[PDB]
């Protein structure tokens, strides 16, 4: 997705991704978001170039991703 | 009213809309039977 070193996700977003939006066996929904969120990304690039690396917290999942579709068992 | 795990769901609504409404989120039976009923009986009991 053209990205390349303007944009990182740490290890806690990706855990948050899979248990929020993605309920299923395989591993597929989990590719279409991260494919969504390195396009947001690309759209925030051409809006406003910003300067080196972007480390995109846990916190910043529903901006570039929505409203959590699934909830956790607790 | 609305349950509070719904309080999510507020935001893929119109802005104007969001405004008009008052939303009460809960999350127990007996708070919203506190807020919706009048605290006085006026028909006779059923027995």
């Amino acid at each position: 997705s053209g990205m390349e070193g303007r944009i990182e996700v740490t290890d806690a977003a990706i855990l948050r991704v899979i248990s929020e939006y993605t309920r299923e066996a395989g591993v597929r929904g989990l590719e279409r978001e991260l494919g969504k969120i390195a396009r947001k990304g690309a759209k925030f690039w051409l809006e406003g170039a910003w300067e080196g690396l972007r480390t995109i917290d846990a916190s910043d999942i529903p901006t570039y991703l929505g409203i959590p579709r699934y909830r956790p068992d607790k | 009213v609305l349950p509070k795990d719904n309080e999510a769901q507020l935001e893929e609504l119109p802005k104007e809309v969001l405004e008009g409404l008052e939303i009460k989120l809960v999350e127990d039976v007996g708070e919203v039977l506190e807020y919706l009923l009048l605290p006085e009986p006026t028909m006779p009991p059923v027995v």
